[PDB]
């Protein structure tokens, strides 16, 4: 069973390696959730490959490859990893990531 | 097996080295079959690791190490006659761990490519071409569109200033000493960045999007080579090729690359392949065919680029190629790509600073 | 767009669809295009993720779920009196969510193929393969060879003395209820990993390397299904389709699939479908032409079930079908098999004890 | 820069989920290096796709999936991951797990 949920402590305004929720053999891709609300859009953080258009993020993200933040909750919305099956990107589940400051 | 296979991309002439491959037939017998599959580059390490492809694959150069640190490439020793046909530069280009493993066609480096009705006196500087933007959208026109999704053709912009990819020294690339995040890359991205904050660029713009927009007259210059000649030609856009623009004074410094042919280390016709490749393809007349189908632009055969080099537009090629960089062909190519492709990407799209990006970049290109 | 494209697998008889196909287009005028491209179950998410795809793709339920998950399949609401003709468990198997998302067509289940030559009085346990072989090896043939590669083939005798996927309970699959690592499941794959171990079968049988085998007479028997008939058919071996073996005294519980007809959701021709599958293929006489070219074995409209179940390989599968179950459709369908997959290989090819490789697989699969 | 050796700690004779010493963005995949000779053949300790033929591994493999062992040198000799670039397979890079007992 997978958590929907993930809550990490990392000190704040500090870069922090986000720790990966998603099982092994699942791809992670990270977005954030505009307003954090359900039925809004999904913001890539990453763009790997659909119209992609300039959303300035700032400082939020520090690295893709390991996926590192500014230790912070986001602006825009919620903190949102979409984890893949390696054999069947139908079999997927997302995870939010929630941030104790320290 | 008494034949020959060639793999060659699509965008090239690829009927032109075809009647190359017939006139071989005539003389030998040996039926010459030229395809266009597509990712080739892609296809042939994956068909070539279980001993299988074609005989003869056509691609920049700087794939070859990571197919010759497999095995995938015959060691080719040509007569020291037949390399000095060729530039010294081109061999040096094919070169892998004291091998020679491919045969040089094609020099290639980016351009300028400018509507000469809409703009007859192109830039001479970046710095400039925002406000010739600003002229333009009073128009309805831009100034500049050209693929932001491969780094490739950000490069030149990148690199004017200080950026390099990996540093050579003594006879080697140093895969811990990578030029991506240093001064004069930061200032050539901020300076693209900056393009699209002010909308004079769009964050989403590729390769069929700027073509398009060229070849329809609806932006006043690009960056591209020379295989995207034949499409501007038939559009009836009157065009010219011409040097890259300075950034902060510095020329542009587009990557060149080498495109090569290189044989199949699994393939049993590997003398009929040294044969076709030497004496019928690298010659004028050999080249003129594949040329006349589809422009290569400047080429490694040193008499027929002296006959090419009277076309302005590969004039426009040779000298940009010698204010670029010979692209390393180490097999950390791949991570280096990968790692400049994203960070341009993200810095382009505002998902990360040009700062924050580069430095993750040189740390995984580096690694 | 007026039109109906199908995408079917390439062992079944898409020649005799396309004559329902035609019969559809002489009476409307809509022309029926039958495709067998290959991997259609990852072609299929691929191209419909995208809006685009054929209209109706033939797969297994059990990837339905997944589909549906995602939204790629049209929900399809057939009349009562049409639900009617077909056996009420088919309508089950296509049900996601309450709501029905493809037709059945066909019934499928692994039997027990033998050559009738070399074995007349087929064994009814799986325990008497051993000496079978040690008898036939005298004679330089071989017992049984099926696909270990899969692990559909090893699931019947996995399942026979208590393993099962997920546990159906109160309408819905439990994810965390997984069955493979409890007692049933290791006395069947320790059986298998047994034959090897004293070489009654290779770790490397795959599906061609098994059906190579007994279509040339080398073996005395296979496992397999329906869609492997045809090539037994023109093999020239005397063959019949019978109860697969028991095991420690239960019957092997082979998975049962129901081969289904999904439309697409992003189709304009969503009516036009409907009417194909139900007023011209799920037929007496649609079905028969798609049977008389490659055979279905049992089929889901039970008035032409009636008729095919007098074929003894038909009657075989009815009866393997039975004591089998039916595959769950949820989408962690896909990390159950591919948990098992690797469970049962790396079980047959000595890289894990069976406890240890089913344990792990549990953990994963009930993930 | 890579490393070419891995030193990792675990009790002997009891499960131990191995470190993966392979970089993000490297898919790693798992081998013995039959008496630890460069020369000698790679045995694949996790089957995922050619001539596969039984060899006995015995105890060593507790899961591939995320991989585990028994805490242990291996008889067959040396225990390899081969680090494998997601974008390119040519460039690779393999590491030697050496374990030391607690
Ligand atoms: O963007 C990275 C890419 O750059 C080069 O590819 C060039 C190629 O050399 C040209 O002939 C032409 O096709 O444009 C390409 C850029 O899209 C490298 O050769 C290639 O390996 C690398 O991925
Ligand atoms: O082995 C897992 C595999 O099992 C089933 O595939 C069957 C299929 O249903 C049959 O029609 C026939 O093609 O044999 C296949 C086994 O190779 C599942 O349907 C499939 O999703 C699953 O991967
Ligand atoms: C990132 O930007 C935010 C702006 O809201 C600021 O609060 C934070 O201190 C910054 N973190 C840095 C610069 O590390
Ligand atoms: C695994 O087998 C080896 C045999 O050499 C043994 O020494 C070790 O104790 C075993 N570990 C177990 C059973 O956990
Ligand atoms: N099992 C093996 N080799 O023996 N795998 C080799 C994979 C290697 N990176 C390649 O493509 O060359
Ligand atoms: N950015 C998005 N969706 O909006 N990605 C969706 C990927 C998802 N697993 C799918 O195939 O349905």
């Amino acid at each position: 069973f997978h958590q929907e949920c993930s809550l990490q402590s990392c000190t704040q305004h500090q870069p922090y390696v986000v720790d990966d929720p998603c099982p092994i053999h699942f791809y992670s891709k990270w977005y954030i959730r505009v307003g954090a609300r359900k039925s809004a859009p999904l913001i890539e953080l990453c763009v790997d490959e659909s119209p992609i258009q300039y959303i300035d993020i700032g400082n939020y993200t520090v690295s893709c490859l390991p996926f590192t933040i500014n230790c912070q909750e986001p602006k825009l919305g919620s903190l949102v990893v979409r984890c893949s099956f390696y054999e069947d990107f139908l079999e997927y589940h997302d995870v939010r990531v929630v941030l104790d400051f320290i | 097996e008494g034949k020959l296979v060639i793999w060659i991309n699509g965008d090239k002439g690829y009927n032109g080295l075809a009647e190359v491959g017939k006139k071989f037939e005539k003389d030998t017998g040996i039926k010459v079959t030229v395809e266009h599959p597509d990712k080739l580059e892609e296809k042939f390490p994956q068909v070539a690791a279980t001993g299988d492809g074609p005989d003869i694959i056509f691609w920049a150069h700087d794939r070859f190490g990571g197919y010759a640190q497999s095995g995938l490439l015959a060691e080719i020793t040509p007569a020291a006659a037949f390399q000095d046909k060729l530039y010294p530069f081109t061999w040096d280009a094919v070169r892998y761990n004291g091998k020679l493993i491919a045969y040089p066609i094609a020099v290639e480096a980016l351009s300028l490519i400018y509507n000469k009705d809409l703009l007859p006196n192109p830039p001479k500087t970046w710095e400039e071409i925002p406000a010739l933007d600003k002229e333009l959208k009073a128009k309805g026109k831009s100034a500049l569109m050209f693929n932001l999704q491969e780094p490739y053709f950000t490069w030149p912009l990148i690199a004017a200033d200080g950026g390099y990819a990996f540093k050579y020294a003594a006879g080697k690339y140093d895969i811990k000493d990578v030029g991506v995040d240093n001064a004069g890359a930061k200032a050539g991205l901020t300076f693209l960045v900056d393009l699209i904050k002010n909308k004079h660029m769009n964050a989403d713009t590729d390769y069929s999007i700027a073509e398009h927009a060229f070849n329809h007259g609806e932006t006043a210059m690009t960056i591209n080579g020379p295989w995207a000649w034949s499409n501007i030609d038939t559009s009836a856009v009157n065009y010219g090729v011409t040097v890259l623009p300075t950034f902060k004074g510095q020329p542009s410094k587009p990557f060149v690359g080498v495109l090569s042919a290189g044989i199949n280390a699994a393939s049993p016709n590997k003398e009929l392949a040294k044969e076709f490749l030497e004496n019928y393809l690298l010659t004028d007349e050999g080249l003129e065919a594949v040329n006349k189908d589809k422009p290569l632009g400047a080429v490694a055969l040193k008499s027929y680029e002296e006959e090419l080099v009277k076309d302005p537009r590969v004039a426009a090629t040779m000298e940009n190629a010698q204010k670029g960089e010979i692209m390393p062909n180490i097999p950390q190519m791949s991570a280096f790509w990968y790692a400049v492709r994203t960070a341009v990407i993200n810095a382009a799209s505002g998902r990360q600073t040009v700062d924050a990006a580069l430095a993750a970049a040189q740390t995984n290109a580096a690694a």
